[PDB]
RNA sequence: ACAUUUAACUAAAACCCCUACGCAUUUAUAUAGAGGAGACAAGUCGUAACAUGGUAAGUGUACUGGAAAGUGCACUUGGACGAACC
RNA sequence: CCCCACUAUGCUUAGCCCUAAACCUCAACAGUUAAAUCAACAAAACUGCUCGCCAGAACACUACGAGCCACAGCUUAAAACUCAAAG
RNA sequence: AUAGGUUUGGUCCUAGCCUUUCUAUUAGCUCUUAGUAAGAUUACACAUGCAAGCAUCCCCGUUCCAGUGAGUUCACCCUCUAAAUCACCACGAUCAAAAGGGACAAGCAUCAAGCACGCAGCAAUGCAGCUCAAAACGCUUAGCCUAGCCACACCCCCACGGGAAACAGCAGUGAUUAACCUUUAGCAAUAAACGAAAGUUUAACUAAGCUAUACUAACCCCAGGGUUGGUCAAUUUCGUGCCAGCCACCGCGGUCACACG
C-alpha cells in the first residue's frame, strides 16, 4: 500500500509553474493584432468575422487613456456596443489603472472602475473586462452632465406567471387530496427573478488568461 | 481431514495445465528440415513417414505427415497441428494436408 | 425501559442465586464433618500404629 | 464525537507492553468460512495508548478509538480493563474469583 | 514467539544488521550538531 | 456425510434462521461460559448453537468468548454510547437466553418490516436496462412497440439503407 | 548548493542551481566437456528375483565384485518348520 | 555358497553421525457392541474429537536450493520427456 | 452426470486416461437470399488524408469523447474537506480529489526470516522496539469485482531534462502470427464544445460497405461435410498382404480385412 513517490512530477510541477510565472505574456503580446491579415500574432488565430469591422474603426481603453494625465482616473468611458444597443447610459467610471509599461506606446494595461449599466450605478468598484476590445470611446468632460442624464423608468413588471399545465394540475390535486378547499391559481413569483441582459459586464476578476506559447 | 485442517489448508491448488507440443495453439507453421521413416512400437510395423520441422516458436519436433505418399522436402514450409501418432512414441505433431507446401494426397 | 427490565431481572437471578449458595453450604458443613471425622480416625489409628 | 478510526469499540488480549505507555492487543473477530461455513477466528494486533502503563501480558482490555490517530499505529486507547490477568472480580456477583471457584463467598456480605 | 532454527547465516546477518543500525543512529546524531552549528552562525 | 456433530449449524438455510438482529449501538458481545457444571448448560449449547446464526445477522458485531474466568456464565454487551449491558444467562436455556437479548437489543419485526420495503424501491419496474438490473433491456420486447430489428425485420421504408434510396 | 532585494501622489517590478550508469547489479538462454533418465519386434555376458527359485527374501549400514550382485552386524515376515503322542 | 587363517568391527572411555521392514506397516484421547457386521485378505464392525499425512505409474530414498560436528553423508524435495496403465 | 470404454487367463476393489454434452478461435472441404449482432495475432514499425473548435476580440474548449491492456491490490466503505453544478453573496444540497482509518487477485515456503521495518516527549531527547508459518520479506503470472471500473498514452515508473521524432483516434499499409473488415457518407437523430441566441464544429455517433463467427426468418430452382469393429447411430464387393495405411480410447493390417484404399 506504501505508494513509491514521484519525485521528477513534483520537480517539473514546480519548475512549470515558475515559468510560467517569469515567462508569462504581456498583454502587449497576448493582444496584438495585424490588422490587415485581422489575426493575433501571438497565436496566429483569425479573429471572428463580425469583429472584423469594429478592429479597425474602434480604439482600445489604453489607446485612450495613455493620452490623459493620470490614465484618465475619475473620468468616463463607455463602448460603441453599449452606445447601439442600449439608449440609457452605460459606463465606466475609472478609478485604478494597471498600464502595461512594455507596450511601446502605452495602448495595454489593465483596469477598475464604477460600473453604471443602462442607469444603475453599481455600489463598489470592481475590474473592467474587454480592455483590450477594439470598442471603447471616452466621454468629453462637456459632454458629461448631458451623456449622464437619465431618468428612471416606473418598474412596474410582471410579479406572477402561471405554472404550466402538467405542474398546475398536480398541485391542485394535492390540495384537494389533502382536503384544502380553495379556487385559488397556483402562480410562479418570478420578481425574485432579476432577468440581467446577455451583454452585462461580467466579473474580470474570476475570468482567467492565455497561456505563454507563443506562435 | 478434520474441519480445522480443511480452513488452514484451503481449497485444492488446481494443478497447472500443461501445454502440449504446439504450447496451446491450434496450428504452427513450420520449415521441413529433413524427412525419415520411423519403426512403430510393438506389436506393429511399418515405416511411418515423418519429418523434423523448425516451428515458427522455434523449437524443433519430430512430424508424423498423413496419407498415402508425400512430396515435402528440406526448405519447404508446413502446417503442423496437434494429435499424437500413437504407434510413434515421442511424435505429438501432425502436418496438415493441403496446407502451404503439403499437397492433399492424390487419389488411389 | 429495557435496560432497567434488564437489570431487575439479573436481581432476581440474584436472589435465586444466594438461596443456592446457602442450601450447598449446608451440603458441604454436613460433607465436611463426615470427612474430618473420618480423617481423625485414620490419624489417631495411624498416629497408635507409629508409637 | 466523529472519529476517522474504523473500529470504534474493540475488546482485546493483552499481548506485550515493552513499548512506553503503549500496550500491543491482540483482538479477535469471527469469520464465516464460505465454504465450510464454519466460523474460525480471526486474529488482529492494535496498539493502545496506556498512559498509566497499567496494562499487564494476558489481561482482558476494552479500547476506544481515539479521534484521530496519536502516532502511524496507535489508533485507540485503553478504555477499561475488563479482566485483569490473575485478578478477576465477577461481574454477576462482584466478588473476586479465581477461575471456576469464588476466594470470597457471595454470602459473606449477604 | 516463533520456534524456528538460528543457523549461522541468519545469526551473521542478523549481527551485522544490528551493527549497521548502531552506525546509522550514530551518523543521524553527527547530522544534528552540524545543522544546529549552521544554525547558530546566522544569527 | 458432513463432518462434525450436529452438521445442520453448518448450512445457510440454518444460519439465516437467526432472529436477533442487534440495535446499531451494540457494538462487541462478549460471551463468558463454563465448559461443565449444570447451571451452565443452556450457556454452553448457546454458544454451540446460536453464535452463528448471531454473527451471521450481525457481521460487524465483534464476538469474544471466554472459557472457564468466573464460576457463573454471563453475556455483556458493549454499547458505541459507553454502555455496558450485563445479561447473566445462568440456568437459563440456550433458547430463552436468545428471546431475552432479542427483547432487550434486538430490532423488531417492524423496524426490519421498513429496512426491506426501502430496498424494494431500489429495483424499478419501468427502468430499462440489463437483466442484473431490471427486467427488461429495452421497449422492444413491450408487445405492441416495434419489435426488434433482429427478430422482425424492419420495413424497406423505415430502413435507413433505403430512405436516402427513394430520396436520391 | 542556493538570496530579500527595488518600489510604494492608483500600485507593481524582480525571482529560473548542480550531482547517476558502470562490462557495475539481477535473472535467464546458448556449451568445450562430463553425466543421468525414459523409450525402443527379434545383439552380447552371466542367471540376481518369482517354487524352500535351487545359499528363504528384504530393510539400514559397511566393505568387496564385469554385470546382475556377494559378505559382515542388527532388524522385519511381506518365508517355511510338516502342527496329539512316537 | 563349503573349509582354514587373520584384520577393521563387535567391548571400555570421551566426542560425533541421526539411519532401519525404527512395522504390532493398524496415530493420541474418550466411548460403543446396537444394525446393513462386513468389497477381498488380514488382527470383527464403529462413534466423538484433535494433530500428522495422502490424491495414476514411473522419473525419484533423484536434480537444484537451504540447513546440519555430517564432505562417497543425512533431512526437506521437484520438473521435462514417457506410458494407459501401475497397484 | 442417469453415466460409459479401458488394467487381468478370469473375478472384485482402487485408480488414471479417454468417450458422450455445451461454447470460442484456427485449419481442410463446401456454401443460395434477407435482417440483426460481433469482428488485427502483436504496448512491433508506420506512407497519405482526416479526427477541435466556438465566438464582436476576452475567455471557454481542445484535461472530454474515442483507443489499448503494457504495468498492476490507486477502483469499495467510513472520516474529513478542496474544486465543480445549483444565475449571483448566500444557503445547504448534489457531485467528488488530496489526506486519515478499514477492506480487497492467483501460483510458489525449494521465498523463512525482514533489516529500522517502533514507541514516548512541547522540544531537547530517551527507550529498543516493530513485521512474520493465522505466511512477514520476496519471485512468478494476470487488467478487474463488467449499467461499468482501474491503469496507460513512443521509451527512461515520473518527464525539469534525455533517447529521439511516436495512428494503443478513424480509414489504410509494412513486418509478424494458426489468427487478415472500407484509405464509405452525413452532422438529419442523440451526445459533447462554444454562443445571449438563430446556429457552427465533431472519423463521438448515426446510416451504409466487407466477412458463415453467431442469432433470426426464408428458399420454385439449387447440399455439402463427417462417419459406418466396440464405446456409438450406420458397409456390399474388390485391391493390398504387419506392406501401403488407419485410430479420441481399446485396437486393425502376417493372403477370405464389416477397422486400410
Ligand atoms: N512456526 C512457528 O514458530 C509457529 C508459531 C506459532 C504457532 N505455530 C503453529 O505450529 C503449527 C505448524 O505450523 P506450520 O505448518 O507453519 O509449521 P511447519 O511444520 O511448516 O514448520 C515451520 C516452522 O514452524 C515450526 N513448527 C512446526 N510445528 C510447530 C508447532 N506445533 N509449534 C510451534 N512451531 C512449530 C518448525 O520448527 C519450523 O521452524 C500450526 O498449528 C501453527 O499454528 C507455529
Ligand atoms: S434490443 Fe430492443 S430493438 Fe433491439
Ligand atoms: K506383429
Ligand atoms: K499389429
Ligand atoms: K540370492
Ligand atoms: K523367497
Ligand atoms: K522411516
Ligand atoms: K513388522
Ligand atoms: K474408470
Ligand atoms: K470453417
Ligand atoms: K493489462
Ligand atoms: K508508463
Ligand atoms: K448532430
Ligand atoms: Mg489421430
Ligand atoms: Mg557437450
Ligand atoms: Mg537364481
Ligand atoms: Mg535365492
Ligand atoms: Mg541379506
Ligand atoms: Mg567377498
Ligand atoms: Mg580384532
Ligand atoms: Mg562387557
Ligand atoms: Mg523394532
Ligand atoms: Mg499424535
Ligand atoms: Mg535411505
Ligand atoms: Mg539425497
Ligand atoms: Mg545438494
Ligand atoms: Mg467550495
Ligand atoms: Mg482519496
Ligand atoms: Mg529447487
Ligand atoms: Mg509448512
Ligand atoms: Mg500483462
Ligand atoms: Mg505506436
Ligand atoms: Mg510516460
Ligand atoms: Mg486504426
Ligand atoms: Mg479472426
Ligand atoms: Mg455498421
Ligand atoms: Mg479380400
Ligand atoms: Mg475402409
Amino acid at each position: 500500500k506504501k505508494v513509491r513517490p514521484r519525485l521528477i512530477a513534483e520537480l517539473a510541477r514546480r519548475v512549470r509553474a515558475l515559468r510560467e510565472q517569469l515567462n508569462r505574456p504581456r498583454d502587449s503580446q497576448l493582444y496584438a493584432v495585424d490588422y490587415e491579415t485581422l489575426t493575433r500574432p501571438f497565436s496566429g488565430r483569425r479573429l471572428p468575422v463580425r469583429a472584423w469591422a469594429d478592429v479597425r474603426r474602434e480604439s482600445r481603453l489604453l489607446q485612450l487613456l495613455g493620452r490623459l494625465p493620470l490614465f484618465g482616473l475619475g473620468r468616463l468611458v463607455t463602448r460603441k456596443s453599449w452606445l447601439w444597443q442600449h439608449d440609457e447610459p452605460c459606463y465606466w467610471r475609472l478609478t485604478r489603472v494597471r498600464p502595461d509599461y512594455t507596450a511601446q506606446n502605452l495602448d495595454h494595461g489593465k483596469a477598475w472602475g464604477i460600473l453604471t449599466f443602462k442607469g444603475k450605478t453599481e455600489s463598489e468598484a470592481r475590474e473592467i473586462e474587454h480592455v483590450m476590445y477594439h470598442d471603447w470611446r471616452l466621454v468629453p468632460k462637456h459632454e458629461e452632465e448631458a451623456f449622464t442624464a437619465f431618468t428612471p423608468a416606473p418598474e412596474d413588471s410582471l410579479a406572477s406567471v402561471p405554472y404550466p399545465p402538467l405542474l398546475r394540475a398536480m398541485i391542485i390535486a394535492e390540495r384537494q387530496k389533502n382536503g384544502d378547499t380553495s379556487t385559488e391559481e397556483p402562480m410562479l413569483n418570478v420578481q425574485r427573478i432579476r432577468m440581467e441582459p446577455w451583454d452585462y459586464p461580467a466579473k474580470q476578476e474570476d475570468k482567467g488568461r492565455a497561456k505563454g506559447t507563443p506562435v | 481431514a478434520t474441519l480445522n485442517q480443511m480452513h488452514r489448508l484451503g481449497p485444492p491448488k488446481r494443478p497447472p495445465r500443461k501445454l502440449g507440443p504446439t504450447e496451446g495453439r491450434p496450428q504452427l507453421k513450420g520449415v521441413v528440415l529433413c524427412t525419415f521413416t520411423r519403426k512403430p512400437k510393438k506389436p506393429n510395423s511399418a515405416n511411418r513417414k515423418c519429418c523434423r520441422v523448425r516451428l515458427s516458436t522455434g523449437r524443433e519436433a519430430v512430424c508424423f505427415i498423413p496419407g498415402e505418399g508425400h512430396t515435402l522436402q528440406e526448405h519447404q514450409i508446413v502446417l503442423v497441428e496437434g494429435g499424437r501418432t500413437q504407434d510413434l512414441p515421442g511424435v505429438k505433431l501432425t502436418v496438415v494436408r493441403g496446407k502451404y507446401d503439403c499437397g492433399h494426397v492424390q487419389k488411389k | 425501559e429495557l435496560m432497567a427490565w434488564n437489570q431487575a431481572e439479573n436481581r432476581r437471578l440474584h436472589e435465586l442465586r444466594i438461596a443456592r449458595l446457602r442450601q450447598e453450604e449446608r451440603e458441604q458443613e454436613q460433607r465436611q464433618a463426615l470427612e474430618q471425622a473420618r480423617k481423625a480416625e485414620e490419624v489417631q489409628a495411624w498416629a497408635q500404629r507409629k508409637e | 464525537v466523529r472519529s476517522s478510526v474504523h473500529a470504534r469499540w474493540i475488546v482485546g488480549k493483552v499481548i506485550g507492553t515493552k513499548m512506553q505507555k503503549t500496550a500491543k492487543v491482540r483482538v479477535t473477530r469471527l469469520v464465516l468460512d464460505p465454504y465450510l461455513l464454519k466460523y474460525f477466528n480471526k486474529r488482529k494486533t492494535y496498539f493502545a495508548h496506556d498512559a498509566l502503563q497499567q496494562c499487564t501480558v494476558g489481561d482482558i482490555v476494552l479500547l476506544r478509538a481515539l479521534p484521530v490517530p496519536r502516532a502511524k499505529h496507535v489508533k485507540h486507547e485503553l478504555a477499561e480493563i475488563v479482566f485483569k490477568v490473575g485478578k478477576v472480580i465477577d461481574p454477576v456477583t462482584g466478588k473476586p474469583c479465581a477461575g471456576t471457584t469464588y476466594l470470597e463467598s457471595p454470602l459473606s456480605s449477604e | 514467539l516463533y520456534y524456528r532454527r538460528a543457523h549461522r547465516r541468519f545469526v551473521t546477518k542478523k549481527a551485522l544488521c544490528i551493527r549497521v543500525f548502531q552506525e546509522t543512529q550514530k551518523l543521524k546524531k553527527r547530522r544534528r550538531a552540524l545543522k544546529a552549528a549552521a544554525a547558530a552562525q546566522k544569527q | 456425510p458432513m463432518k462434525g456433530r450436529f452438521p445442520i449449524r453448518r448450512t445457510l438455510q440454518y444460519l439465516s434462521q437467526g432472529n436477533v438482529v442487534f440495535k446499531d449501538s451494540v457494538k462487541v458481545m462478549t460471551v463468558n461460559y463454563n465448559t461443565h457444571g449444570e447451571l451452565g448448560e443452556g450457556a454452553r449449547k448457546f454458544v454451540f448453537f446460536n453464535i452463528p446464526q448471531i454473527q451471521y445477522k450481525n457481521p460487524w458485531v465483534q464476538i469474544m468468548m471466554f472459557k472457564n474466568m468466573t464460576p457463573s456464565p454471563f453475556l455483556r454487551f458493549y454499547l458505541d454510547s459507553g454502555e455496558q449491558v450485563l445479561v447473566d444467562v445462568e440456568t437459563k436455556s440456550n433458547k430463552e437466553i436468545m428471546e431475552h437479548i432479542r427483547k432487550i437489543l434486538g430490532k423488531n419485526e417492524e423496524t426490519l418490516r421498513e429496512e426491506e420495503e426501502e430496498k424494494k424501491q431500489l429495483s424499478h419496474p419501468a427502468n430499462f436496462g440489463p437483466r442484473k438490473y431490471c427486467l427488461r433491456e429495452c421497449i422492444c420486447e413491450v408487445e405492441g412497440q416495434v419489435p426488434c430489428p433482429s427478430l422482425v425485420p424492419l420495413p424497406k421504408e423505415m430502413r435507413g439503407k433505403y430512405k436516402a434510396a427513394l430520396k436520391a
